[PDB]
RNA sequence: ACAAUGGAUUCUGGUAUGUUCUAGCGCUUG
RNA sequence: AAGCAGCUUUACAGAUCAAUGGCGGAGGGAGGUCAACAUCAAGAACUGUGGGCCUUUGCCUAUAGAACUUAUAACGAACAUGGUUCUUGCCUUUUACCAGAAC
């Protein structure tokens, strides 16, 4: 869910907003 | 309009089951971005063609439930609302 | 219910092999007179649609007088006419009426049609057309009328 | 609605959509993603 | 002063778009 | 979630109804060393209330 | 202890442009 | 509510068979992919009628009637398009477009 991360929209980002998370970072 | 009503021609020939029927209608309903070209002429309509794909993925994965891949899908009535909503609202454009 | 023999569409009651062969001959001419034969006047065109508007009345005539004057139809036949569109509702529901008796068409007395609010001509009575003429010295104008090509459906004549 | 009516006022063959209540629920986790993106875009107009 | 519409027979319609 | 940016997690997106959001004013107010971080502030939570 | 997936096509493109192409007799003089 | 009485009717035998009094009657019923005209988004909102004030309007007071639509708000348990303006997107110009807003 949109919890601060991410893009306002992937309109001009030519991007897809796709968001996943990172699993290196846990600890 | 032709490409729905030749099947219902087609149909009553005999030529063509009642469920390639339901089947032909919903391949046209679908299919209109490379069956007719109506995009070329009036931009907007790429809702309308990507609603009716939408709406097939709908309806594709619950018929589809413990069935092959296959052609024989034609619950064809959520993709006739499309077109029938497209026509809405191209009376006045059309007529203008 | 349609006139095409669907399986929603109802079996014929008793009667209805006795008069088929009658049916079944303004049947066939209603096929000829659909028939796109090409003619270049517009006096002969509408002459062609005449034709049809003279056997849809002669066919519902033919019910007509088979139920309601000799009563020689049941009235579930009769019922299952209308509803296969054999016969014109609306217009054996004017033949009925006291000025209406022959009534030429349903087009015929519709008062919003004509440019007056008026019926057509072959509405009129013949001696009414006569008088009028006689006292203009002149020969009856009225041959024809442009709906159907009725010559007079008044009631006396 | 409206199977808790036992009458009621027609609607035209346009106006019963079948299909709504399909996207307006949660699909499940099983559907693959390009099913559930035409689950969230149906949502978008739908909103609109 | 209004009557409805006569409802033609669909001969009648059949024969205009043949000619 | 439209009005306020945020995604339901089987929602649609939209675009910014607010776009003009990356002003902001330098304060006191909402610093690391003024929030007491417990839980996080998720999107369902912004949306619920 | 992560389930987040934007698009999409038509039209406006070096000979353009411009002119002439009375056959079938209009009365009298010439 | 069985039963008795009171009441209302009822097929009525009546009293009267008058003046009466009550209810019903002094140009139908079901409909139609028929038409016309009104009316359908607002102090939670309407109109008729009587009374008073000011000088008709408005207010106050008394009364009668309110169909349809509306509270997770709207005739439609449904859902298209266009115009203008603002802000973006695509990035030869335009049209056709992108996707948010306001009217
Ligand atoms: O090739 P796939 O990825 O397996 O997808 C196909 C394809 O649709 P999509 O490519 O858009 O998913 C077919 O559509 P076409 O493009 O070939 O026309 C569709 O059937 P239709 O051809 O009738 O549209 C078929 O659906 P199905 O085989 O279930 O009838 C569907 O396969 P999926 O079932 O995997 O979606
Ligand atoms: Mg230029
Ligand atoms: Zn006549
Ligand atoms: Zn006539
Ligand atoms: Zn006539």
């Amino acid at each position: 869910s949109y919890n601060g991360i991410g893009l306002k929209s992937a309109k001009g980002s030519s991007t897809s907003g796709h968001v996943q998370r990172s699993l290196a970072s846990n600890n | 309009m032709k490409l729905i009503v030749d099947t219902h021609v087609q149909f009553r020939l005999g030529n063509v089951d009642a469920f390639q029927l339901a089947d032909g209608i919903h391949y046209i309903l679908n299919h209109i971005g490379q069956l007719t070209g109506i995009y070329r002429y009036k931009y907007k309509v790429m809702h309308q063609i990507r609603a009716c794909k939408d709406l097939k993925h709908i309806i594709y994965y619950k018929f589809n439930k413990n069935l092959g891949k296959g052609p024989g899908c034609g619950f064809w009535q959520p993709a006739w609302r499309v077109w029938l909503n497209f026509l809405r609202g191209t009376i006045p454009l059309l007529e203008r | 219910m349609p006139r095409i023999k669907t399986r929603r569409s109802k079996p014929a009651p008793d009667g209805f092999e006795k008069i088929k062969p009658t049916l079944t001959d303004f049947e066939i001419q209603l096929r000829d007179a659909q028939k796109d034969k090409s003619s270049k006047l517009a006096a002969k065109s509408n002459e062609q649609l005449w034709e049809i508007m003279q056997l849809h009345h002669q066919r519902s005539r033919y019910i007509y007088t088979l139920y309601y004057k000799r009563k020689a139809i049941s009235k579930d036949l009769y019922d299952w006419l209308i509803k296969e569109k054999y016969a014109d509702k609306l217009l054996i529901a004017k033949w009925r009426k006291t000025g209406y008796e022959k009534l030429c068409c349903l087009r015929c007395i519709q008062k919003n049609e004509t440019n007056n609010g008026s019926t057509c001509i072959c509405r009129v009575p013949r001696a009414q057309l006569e008088e009028e003429a006689r006292k203009k010295g002149t020969q009856v104008s009225f041959h024809q009328c442009v709906h159907c090509g009725c010559r007079g459906c008044a009631s006396t004549d | 609605f409206p199977f808790n009516r036992t009458k009621g006022k027609m609607v035209r063959a346009q106006d019963v959509a079948l299909a709504k209540k399909w996207f307006l629920q949660h699909p499940d986790e099983e559907y693959p993603v390009k099913v559930k993106v035409s689950y969230q875009k149906l949502l978008k107009n739908y909103v609109l | 002063l209004y009557t409805p519409k006569a409802e033609m027979p669909p001969e009648h319609l059949r024969k205009i778009i043949n000619t | 979630g439209k009005a306020l940016n945020n995604a339901i997690p089987g929602g649609p997106k939209f675009e910014p109804l607010y776009p003009r959001e990356e002003e902001e004013d330098y304060n006191e107010f909402n610093s690391i060393d003024r929030v007491i971080f417990r839980v996080p502030i998720r999107s369902e939570y912004k949306v619920a209330f």
